[PDB]
């Protein structure tokens, strides 16, 4: 309680803001996971299937394919060091879209649109 | 290689 040890961890023992944020994040991603953003988050709700979409180039592009579900799940898995891990992979999932695809692409189209929701979401997160 | 592919979205064809 009230420790100045913030080198290896920014958090106290863990989460002064984080898990509150993640919890925010989830409601924020699971927000994106809402059937409203699922016009523009659903290639994100789930991972890149490189054998599916016909990628094969993928492993050139997509090192760390992120998707809503994954930053959602990691979020909920509490891999999320905090929201900045949340919005990290939300945007990384927005990235895997941009890296692979042209920025006029449907997936990237979501990403920028999810960026309307997500980042607005993200901004209403804790921090205090 | 050259990025000929993209994440194919909805087989409309």
């Amino acid at each position: 309680k009230d420790v100045p040890d913030s080198q290896q961890h920014p958090a106290p023992e863990k989460s002064s803001k984080v898990s509150e944020q993640l919890k925010c994040c989830s409601g924020i991603l699971k927000e994106m996971f809402a059937k409203k953003h699922a016009a523009y988050a659903w290639p994100f709700y789930k991972p890149v299937d490189v054998e599916a979409l016909g990628l094969h180039d993928y492993c050139d592009i997509i090192k760390h394919p992120m998707d809503m579900s994954t930053i959602k799940s990691k979020l909920e898995a509490r891999e999320y060091r905090d929201a900045q891990e949340f919005g990290a992979d939300v945007r990384l999932m927005f990235s895997n879209c941009y890296k692979y695809n042209p920025p006029d692409h449907e997936v990237v189209a979501m990403a920028r649109k999810l960026q309307d929701v997500f980042e607005m979401r993200f901004a209403k997160m804790p921090d205090e | 290689r050259t990025y000929e592919t993209f994440k194919s979205i909805m087989k409309k064809s």
